[PDB]
């Protein structure tokens, strides 16, 4: 029950970093795409962050 | 030069609407590309797969 | 058939490189091989001799034949041909001629924007109904 | 004839050079080229770039 | 994310709104359109002239 | 002068050939053979891999280079 | 428990009846998909099929 409890500080830790590189990828190329359009951007961006 | 400019592209709005579900096939195609790995890397970067 | 005119040419030329009768500095290892199959292990002193020529001339020809018909007839062939494909756009006339399409297809590509534009109408509408 | 035994000696020579180049310089392709070659295994592209 | 995407286009109005013109950048399309076909018909002269 | 043309050209054509990788059954007593001298006796993988294919491009460029030197420079040369 | 062991017997025995699909899976391989996606070698995408 001790061993068990001590992973779950550094898992939750884990999940908050690969949630900030998962992110930012997805909004390079919402950049790239819709770069040209300004409402389509902040439309997308929004949505990102909903679904995330 | 013309290759990095958009927009309109057309004016009336029955193309206009086959001109967005065109360009969020862009969109999808590399958001499908990006999630298995495989987008067009910028010149000393590193995958997003790697990354996790 | 530029390119096959090339690779019949070049067929000729690997040969005619052949039969000049080159010997590397690494004939050792076959010579040596062929002592292992004669004793270890006349006609024998020029012939297993010669069978071991044979087989360094089987790892030349081996290579150098598929290479020719990769190299001219794959790659070459290739970006030739996307290379060529730019001096047929020269022609300002042609443009309104190698973009002709049957009456049919024409009549159909219309229709078929019109019946989508209609059917995301009334989707849009059975959607609104139940908000 | 002379210089054909001397020619034999470079084809080790840069054998030799390169061989010494693919392991401090391998790791820049590998980790960028990575899921482009699906998550390797031995990658081809990277491969062919040494040839 | 890509279900998403779809979920957009649920409004019949808003294409117009969403593909709101730059209006620079897009100017600057029909003047490289243009000078491209100048271009174009030009090199056909040089083309017909080397006989 | 018309010979020193015609080598230089297909010293050069003999590269661009070399870069396209290809070595169908030829390539398995290699590929066997260097399990034997390492292992028996991953970038290592890659490495051992390279090694591989440059021991019998070692020896097509071995005799290939000195075969297209000597036929034009030699053979075709005394006829012309 | 009795079937948790009867679930660990089915897991193994599955990895011996699967020696016939994957028989039949690089038959396509060998005429197709390893030419077909560049000279493998051990290609993941088709490693994943099996899987």
């Amino acid at each position: 029950h001790q061993y068990i409890q001590q992973l779950v500080e550094p898992a939750l830790s884990m999940l908050q970093k690969a949630m900030e590189i998962i992110q930012q990828a997805f909004i390079n190329v919402a950049k790239k795409h819709f770069g040209e359009f300004f409402n389509l951007n902040q439309t997308v961006q929004s949505t990102i962050e909903d679904i995330k | 030069e013309l290759r990095r400019c958009g927009a309109d592209i057309p004016s009336q709005e029955a193309d206009k609407m086959f001109f967005l579900i065109e360009k969020i096939k862009m969109f999808n195609q590399d958001i499908e590309k990006l999630v298995e790995g495989e987008e067009v890397v910028r010149e000393n970067e590193t995958r997003l797969y790697n990354k996790i | 058939v530029k390119h096959t005119a090339k690779a019949e040419n070049m067929i000729q030329l690997q040969f005619r490189m052949e039969q000049m009768v080159f010997c590397q500095d690494q004939i050792y290892s076959v010579v040596l091989k062929k002592v292992r199959e004669e004793i270890f292990n006349s006609f024998t002193e020029i012939g297993i001799h010669l069978n071991a020529y044979f087989l360094e001339t089987s790892k030349r020809l081996a290579n150098q034949i598929p290479f020719i018909i990769q190299y001219f007839m794959l790659r070459e062939n290739g970006d030739s041909l996307q290379k060529a494909m730019m001096q047929i756009l020269q022609e300002k006339n042609r443009y309104s001629w190698l973009l002709q399409e049957q009456s049919e297809t024409a009549t159909k590509r219309r229709i078929l924007k019109e019946r989508i534009y209609r059917l995301t109408q009334a989707r849009h509408a059975l959607c609104q109904f139940s908000s | 004839r002379e210089d054909f035994k001397n020619w034999v000696g470079i084809l080790a020579t840069n054998t030799q050079k390169v061989k010494n180049i693919i392991h401090e310089e391998v790791e820049k392709y590998e980790k960028q080229y990575r899921g482009k070659e699906l998550l390797g295994f031995v990658n081809y592209k990277t491969f062919e770039i040494i040839v």
